[PDB]
């Protein structure tokens, strides 16, 4: 896509998007432009014409979209990012959500196997990892992130059990041993669970901390997901 | 026999015995894999089909690693017979090219599992040198389809059992192989293989353009 | 205009020209291109099992909930009542 | 309560299955369709190409780097099965021990770096087992004899045929690899095996004059028995006579599921034919595998009643579906 | 030759008494001595336990090792590198029998003096110090495990940068509290007790004796390292491999005399060859005999 | 004889049994609920890791096919949700097959299934229902069904069939069929004959195992 | 990695400039001190112990059998085995391949110094034990094989066998050995860090290098195998035709001197 007067509509690996520095006069006045890559781009080095050249080169097959982080006019910083199963294009990282399932409950924490990563929603992907396609990796939900209205005395047994399916945002990468989750927001928590502590009817959220069993007649308390 | 697999009678022994090419590409044709490619090359000499599948980015947690890594399995064809060691060499070769082409820094704790299936090779008329363009064509396509970052598309020719891989429009070389070619082929081969790379470059770009 | 702009143009035109745009003769004896387009059940390389449009009816069933649920992701009264309980508690934190 | 909301947003089918295959399966089931979004009693279509991989694919080319006896590529859904059948040579009614078996390796690729996994090994042995109990290959057929290959001093060589001391039988393997398994693969492996087996030819085999007095001088550093006779037998594929096989005992497989639908568990007994997605493989615990042959003979039914109700009424319908599928495949590829 | 050195041999695989170098042999039956390290006993009869000499260290006549793994002590200042990064400590490789510990109450940090870090996380530790990074740290208390609690706490202490690695046996350098000093050509050697040697261009912290506070554990390689600076460091590290080779002590004056003696040869790669390493060590001994020490 | 069963014979293991069926002889142990391995931790479920080891030679691929067959049957027999995140290792050692191991697995399998039930009864792990399994062949000489066949009768088989059924509400109402593995040629009228007979012959076997466990448990547990 | 971030940049700068000074401080044509020790097995045909300056040690041993060669298409078998690695890790088997191809018959090595009559060849069993590795072994193995194969003594034939002498197995003289002359290749490793091409990387250099080029010298000239390799994963870059042509030129000049010094001890 056009963003100025030098952008390609369609890009591919190894194809220039734009020069590292630009210029155009808007209102009789030059505006130096300073381009940097983000995800789906790299700034790659070159020599051409007997001089060093540096340039913005697409890495991924897609539409060339502009976004921001922001001579005798300001420099304006334009990030360059070419967005295009797709677990090969995201790994768990910050600001991606993951779909996780509790593979062990513990005193101040919960090991939760990652079965899927959400696109950075309306655009969703599924992890290639499965317990039937082999390999596992896990991240941790802590006692501190369960809620955030009260959260330093709400234990994870009071809100979770094993086998519950939970949507959580990856808070940080953290330590190399785990991914640090947060379920704190009002759109994260248990997507669904099964009554009778993970053995009964399939139950869904009917309050933000109660899931009504359709087969026992009773509420099974949790932390819950919301839209 | 063995505990992990059935191997039938063990005192039993095998049977004793008695641009000049067209590459047509395909992708995204089988699913349980993040991207796949198919390369069939036909030539006077021999016709060949190579399948590739690339699995992951996968997380490899319980350890922090400086950056990601690439792991290459070649699998012996069902109609071609090679020593395990040669497959290792070629795996090692391809890894060192891919190390240079795939950018690895957007992905901490990464291992990528690449599978090269060297399924069919058939002569109508070493050998392992000849299929290196085709392996490099296949795998690149697959990394592109999945959404794995790449510096430039990787691609190579074969001139006289000599394989030279370039990126950046013939300008840079990312690998060199010579095995049982003739002494002082250097100019002929580099000129001849540049032609080949520029020619298969655009083919891969046009496969990626139907999607 | 600038020297930068000219070099950029020469390089970019060089890449664009590299690809060019030739069709591809198939000459496919493996039959992979039909497999790629599995399509419906009235397609190519599929058996028939429904004489109706298989996909479209499924898609339609997708289509009826999605605008309704995505917009009404906090418009129902349960959510609105719950938002107030969060919002009241939320306030002493901000201030 | 009574106003409603707090159900999460809509997830695509795949993502829905990763989240809960129990859930995703039942939801699909209510509209009357499989999770692969097709009706219960349709299947996956089967496309084969044969002799595109075998040694004997051409008549004007016999090349010595090839030895593949019979071969098939079979594609169903996205799941592709490549079968190669390969010989060896071992010097040696209705009784099970007069029928022989293929000694397969079945290799499955699901993203596992290995190829020695518990899922693939169980397949391969069970597969040896099916071939035994279906009675396809009588041991008389691999029991071949040898003629004479005598070289002349007339600068010619005569390899003399019997009508096709010691005796020999062949053995049969199958190297079957699988790319992008999405459901139960067993039946795919079995379908392709047959088209291959009916494409198998066997090399001819010959021996020299005074074979029983040819020497072995290969073993050394004994201790006695380091000079002896041995038989030595090359195979020549300049002629190959085709496999003698029992057609009646050819089967073609199918796969079934038995599952229940409950309307309060996506908040009787329902029959699915064949399984294609992850969601179907995961949670259709009651399943019947049938190999049916296309005259109303059955060479295996295996029911695994993993928990749910089975009335035999479902079993009675599946044995008919399987023979009619068997009849369809049969006529479809004329093999 | 001109281009290669080959020490030439063929025909074979390779080329008195001393105080108790076999355990199982009777050191003493005295019950007041031999109570310390490198002995064991049945009764008071002590039969050695290691190889070495008997000699009085401290208050006790004791078997003392001939050579062995580096042993930490309090007051030592050592140069060493990160093996592991944890949630509460770095594990440090000093070349000892196990790893030494370096932890959060014991570490100066770039961005202040202790700032840029508000909670413990394995990440926040890791950003400053990566595995394999090299850093000069002093021994805070020696524990009886083997383990040594280390500390960085000055603005001279912390990362070693702008240099080249060199390494020796730890028993062929002088044992002192400090041995880190300026040498001619204005390079500084940073020389621990553990055998690890960093040689770098004289920077602010070592230039202030004759600092930094945002560069304590932050990565930075100056672009202002020049030709003659680099060559000085190659020659310096080489002459140090001559005294190492010759199995004598390394004192700062031996390095300066060695450095100057090596200049009859005009190219720096000629100074790793054996014939020359023996000449350089022979010169220094010759200087020690003429001088009187 | 016909069948004999004993429990409690092994003492170091959580539960155990010895199942003998004529020539065929299987001794079994259930160990657990015990501490999971990390690869065999399942979230809400008890894990099963079953091992079948033949008397002659060493276990191969065959015993994995058997493990799957056993695992199928055992997963709704043992209450999975009774222990979450624990493993149970069931180790079934065959002391005599007395037949040919590759060729026929009819007696071998039926015996393992029964010794597994008993061992689990001794173990104390929850069991929803009674399971037994009986071996059924068809011999070519009369071209007809012979129930609970001997080693000789197996040789002259044209086909062989094991069935296992889940026994509730008095251990006498067939709830479900957990297995019916019918190998060799059969046509439908035989197969429903094999169910019918199958039903009654199972229910006898259930009576006999039922009886055995009472008699052996009763001097132990006293009041 | 096992080095510092700081250390790698210093090196990169050091090496990449015009002088290309490095911890040894060699110009690009010079080689570190190696020690050749030979003939220490009286049981083997020939044997070799080579100790290098990084403290890397290879031991290379030559055993044999005479065999009919018309049922064989291989005469030299390399088995490589690296202490502290198993018999099937990727690097070990890739080294086995390289070495087997370097030593492949009729390709830079004789297949007529190993035959004693035109029906019988000696199958030379090269068996390589690496005692300590922490740098690449292949160059050192190449150099060790040279000294070995010029220390390889074989059985001397009793009498001039024909291929129709009596048509029975060849049979050796009891004591008398034949010296084996045979000129194996010498593998030489070149390293590229910027636009600078340097002979013989040390460990340290290998860890910062963009790529290297393995090339071999047989018979007074350069010859196949030619192979590029990437001597890290994480400091890798690409390179130009002109730098590959300068590395040709460099070996052609500096190789001959080395072969002649190594040949006579």
């Amino acid at each position: 896509m056009a963003c100025n007067f030098q952008f390609p509509e369609i890009a591919y690996p190894g194809k220039l998007i734009c020069p590292q520095y630009g210029t155009e006069n808007k209102d009789g006045e030059d505006i130096i432009f300073n381009y940097v890559p983000g995800p789906g781009t790299k700034l790659i080095q070159y020599e051409h014409n007997g001089r060093t050249l540096e340039a913005i080169t697409a890495t991924l097959v897609g539409t060339v979209r502009c976004e921001e982080e922001k001579t005798r006019r300001t420099v304006k910083n334009i990030l360059v990012s070419v967005l295009p199963n797709d677990f090969a294009n995201n790994l768990p990282k910050e600001g991606d959500i993951v779909l996780t399932r509790v593979t062990r409950l513990s005193l101040q924490r919960a090991n939760v196997e990652i079965l899927a990563v959400e696109d950075k929603a309306a655009t969703f992907s599924v992890s290639q990892a499965s317990s039937d396609l082999g390999e596992t990796f896990r991240g941790i939900i802590r006692s501190q992130d369960v809620r955030s209205t009260d959260r330093d005395r709400v234990k994870v047994i009071e809100c979770f059990k094993p086998g519950d399916i939970v949507r959580a945002q990856v808070l940080s990468l953290g330590d190399g041993t785990n991914y640090y989750l947060t379920t704190a927001r009002n759109d994260l928590g248990v997507v669904f669970a099964r009554a009778a502590n993970g053995a009964g009817g399939l139950m869904y959220a009917t309050d933000w901390q109660m899931m009504t069993s359709p087969v026992t007649g009773a509420t099974e308390k949790r932390k819950c997901a919301k839209p | 026999q063995d505990r992990r697999r059935l191997l039938g009678p063990a005192a039993a022994k095998p049977m004793a015995f008695s641009s000049e090419q067209e590459l047509s590409l395909h992708t995204g044709f089988i699913e349980n894999c993040n991207g796949s490619a198919l390369v069939e090359a036909r030539s006077l000499g021999h016709q060949t089909s190579l399948i590739s599948a690339v699995y992951g980015p996968r997380s490899i947690r319980g350890s922090f690693t400086s950056q990601g890594t690439i792991s290459i399995q070649l699998k012996n064809g069902l109609l071609e017979k090679y020593n395990t060691n040669e497959l290792k060499e070629v795996s090692s070769f391809l890894m060192g090219i891919f190390n240079s082409v795939v950018n690895l820094s957007r992905y901490p704790k990464s291992g990528i599992d690449i599978f090269v299936y060297l399924t069919y090779d058939k002569d109508l008329t070493s050998q392992i040198s000849s299929l290196i363009p085709h392996c490099i064509t296949s795998i690149t396509l697959a990394l592109a389809d999945a959404g794995i970052e790449l510096v430039d598309m990787a691609g190579a020719g074969e001139a006289n059992g000599t394989v030279v891989s370039f990126i950046k429009n013939g300008e840079e070389i990312v690998g060199f192989w010579k095995d049982d070619g003739d002494d002082e082929d250097l100019l002929e081969c580099l000129d001849r293989c540049k032609e080949q790379y520029n020619r298969y470059r655009d083919l891969m770009i046009s496969c990626l353009m139907n999607q | 205009t600038d020297d930068f702009a000219f070099t950029n143009f020469i390089i970019k035109d060089k890449k664009n020209s590299l690809s060019t745009s030739i069709p591809l003769s198939s000459q496919n004896s493996s039959f992979l291109s039909l497999k790629k387009h599995n399509n419906e059940l009235l397609g190519i390389f599929v058996p028939c099992n429904l004489p109706k449009t298989t996909r479209k009816v499924a898609i339609e069933n997708f289509n009826r909930p999605s605008p309704d649920d995505i917009i009404q992701s906090a418009q129902l009264n349960a959510f609105n009542e719950k938002l107030e309980n969060l919002n009241i508690k939320s306030v002493p934190k901000a201030e | 309560l009574e106003t409603i909301e707090i159900h999460p947003i809509t997830f695509p089918p795949e993502v829905l299955a990763r989240i809960s295959p129990e859930l995703s399966l039942q939801r699909h089931l209510s509209l009357g369709i499989r999770p692969c979004l097709r009706k219960y009693e349709e299947f996956r279509d089967v496309a084969i190409e044969n002799n595109t991989l075998s040694r004997y694919a051409d008549a004007g080319n016999i090349d010595t780097k090839n030895n593949i006896l019979g071969s098939n590529v079979l594609k169903s859904g996205k799941t592709i099965v490549i079968t190669s059948i390969t010989g060896g040579i071992i010097e040696e009614e209705d009784i099970i021990a007069n029928y022989a078996s293929v000694y397969p390796v079945v290799e499955v690729e699901r993203g596992r770096v290995g190829a020695c996994t518990d899922e693939e090994m169980t397949i391969s042995q069970k597969l040896h087992d099916s071939i035994l109990h279906s009675r396809i290959l009588p041991k008389k057929a691999l029991k071949v004899k040898a003629g004479v290959r005598s070289a002349n001093e007339d600068g010619t060589f005569s390899v003399l045929y019997p009508d096709e001391k010691r005796k020999w039988s062949y053995v049969l393997y199958a190297k079957i690899v699988v790319l992008s398994r999405t459901g139960p693969v067993f039946d795919l492996c079995w379908n392709s095996l047959m088209y291959a087996l009916q494409s198998v030819k066997l090399p001819r085999a010959f021996i020299d004059e005074r074979a029983s007095d040819l020497r072995m001088t290969i073993r050394t550093r004994g201790r006695s028995a380091t000079i002896r006779e041995t038989y030595e037998i090359i195979c020549d594929q300049t002629k190959s006579v085709p496999l003698m096989i029992n057609a009646k005992n050819i089967a073609f497989a199918s796969n079934y599921g038995i599952v229940e639908l409950d309307p309060e568990c996506q908040l009787n007994t329902v029959l699915i034919a064949d399984l294609d997605t992850e969601a179907e493989e995961t949670s259709i615990h009651s399943t019947i595998s049938i190999l049916a042959a296309p005259s109303g003979n059955y060479k295996q039914l295996t029911l695994m009643g993993g928990g749910a109700k089975i009335t035999p009424e479902m079993i009675k319908r599946s044995l008919l579906l399987s023979r009619v599928r068997a009849d369809d495949l049969s006529t479809r590829f004329n093999i | 030759s001109e281009v290669i050195t080959i020490t030439k041999r063929n025909g074979a695989f390779q080329n008195s008494d001393s105080q108790i170098v076999t355990p199982g042999e009777l050191v003493t039956d005295d019950p007041i001595w031999m109570r310390g390290h490198g002995t064991y006993f049945l009764d008071n009869m002590t039969y050695s336990s290691v190889a070495g000499t008997v000699s009085r260290v401290n208050r006790l006549l004791s078997v003392i090792p001939l050579k062995g793994r580096y042993a930490p002590e309090t007051g030592d200042h050592v140069v060493g590198r990160i093996a592991e990064v944890g949630n509460k400590r770095w594990k440090v490789d000093i070349g000892g029998k196990q790893h030494a510990v370096l932890m959060l109450g014991s570490v100066n940090l770039p961005g202040g003096i202790l700032r840029r870090k508000s909670e413990s996380d394995e990440l926040q530790m890791r950003s400053f110090l990566k595995e394999g990074d090299l850093l000069n740290a002093e021994v805070q208390s020696l524990f009886q495990d083997g383990s040594a609690s280390l500390h960085t706490r000055s603005l001279k202490y912390g990362k070693l940068r702008n240099g080249m690695f060199c390494q020796v046996p730890s028993s062929l350098i002088v044992r002192a509290k400090n041995h880190t000093h300026n040498l001619p050509g204005n390079i500084t050697v940073v020389l621990g007790v553990n055998g690890y040697i960093w040689l770098r261009k004289t920077s602010q912290m070592d230039l202030a004796r004759d600092e930094s506070s945002w560069q304590i554990y932050s990565d930075e390689n100056d672009p202002s390292i020049s030709n003659n600076i680099r060559q000085a460091i190659c020659r310096y590290a080489n002459v140090i491999k001559a005294l190492a080779f010759c199995e004598i002590g390394i004192t700062q004056q031996r390095i300066v005399s060695a450095y100057e003696a090596s200049m009859v040869y005009s190219n720096v790669g000629e100074l790793i060859e054996k014939n020359v390493m023996e000449s350089i060590g022979s010169d220094i001994l010759t200087a020690e005999k003429m001088r009187g020490n | 004889m016909s069948v004999q069963a004993e429990i409690g014979i092994l003492d170091h293991v959580d539960g155990s049994s010895e199942f003998v069926s004529q020539d065929t002889k299987v001794i079994c142990s259930v160990t657990g609920p015990i501490e999971p391995k990390a690869r065999q931790e399942l979230p809400t479920q008890l894990a099963l890791e079953i091992i079948v080891r033949p008397a002659k030679g060493v276990a191969t691929t065959r015993e994995k096919v058997l493990e799957d067959k056993l695992r199928a049957v055992l997963t709704p027999l043992i209450t999975r949700h009774c222990y979450p995140r624990q493993l149970c290792q069931i180790t079934c050692q065959i002391l005599e097959s007395g037949e040919d191991e590759a060729e026929f697995s009819l007696r071998e399998l039926s015996c393992c299934i029964n010794a597994a039930f008993l061992a689990l009864v001794d173990a104390g792990i929850a069991l929803n229902s009674m399971c037994a399994s009986i071996p059924i062949a068809i011999i070519k000489d009369t071209s007809d069904i012979i129930v609970d066949p001997t080693a000789e009768q197996l040789k002259i088989s044209l086909s062989v069939h094991t069935l296992a059924l889940e026994f509730v509400n008095g251990g006498k109402v067939v709830k479900n069929v957990l297995l019916l593995d019918s190998n060799g040629d059969f046509n439908e009228d035989q197969l429903f004959s094999l169910l019918e007979l199958g039903e009654q012959k199972c229910q006898e076997l259930v009576t006999n195992i039922r009886r055995i466990i009472q008699d052996n448990i009763s001097p132990r547990l006293v009041v | 990695m096992s080095l510092s971030v700081a250390e790698k940049s210093y090196l990169y700068d050091s090496l990449a400039s015009t002088p290309s000074i490095r911890p040894d401080g060699r110009l690009p044509h010079q080689f570190r001190p190696i020690e050749i020790f030979t003939d220490f097995l009286p049981s083997s045909n020939g044997s070799s112990r080579i100790i290098a300056s990084d403290g890397s040690e290879c031991i290379v041993s030559i055993k044999s059998k005479v065999v009919d060669h018309h049922v064989e298409n291989e005469l030299l078998q390399v088995d490589v085995d690296i202490a502290g690695q198993r018999d099937d890790a990727l690097v070990v088997e890739t080294i086995t391949s390289l070495l087997n191809k370097v030593l492949k018959s009729g390709s830079g090595v004789d297949s007529s110094k190993l035959q004693l009559t035109k029906k019988y060849s000696f199958k030379i069993f090269v068996d390589v034990l690496v005692i300590s590795s922490h740098s690449h072994p292949i160059s050192l193995i190449s150099f060790a094989i040279y000294s070995a194969l010029n220390s390889t003594y074989l059985p001397k034939l009793i009498s001039a066998f024909d291929d129709l002498e009596v048509e029975e197995l060849p049979t050796f003289h009891d004591y008398d050995m034949v010296k084996l002359d045979i000129n194996p290749p010498l593998v030489f490793i070149l390293a590229v860090v910027g636009n600078n091409m340097l002979l013989d990387p040390a460990a340290n250099e290998s860890e910062v290098a963009n790529n290297g080029l393995i090339i071999s010298w047989s018979n007074g000239k350069i010859t196949s195998p030619i192979r590029s390799v990437a001597l890290n994963d994480s400091n890798v870059k690409s390179f130009k035709p002109h730098l590959l042509k300068q590395g040709l030129a460099m070996v052609e000049k500096y190789a001959p001197d080395v072969v002649r010094s190594l040949e006579n001890l």
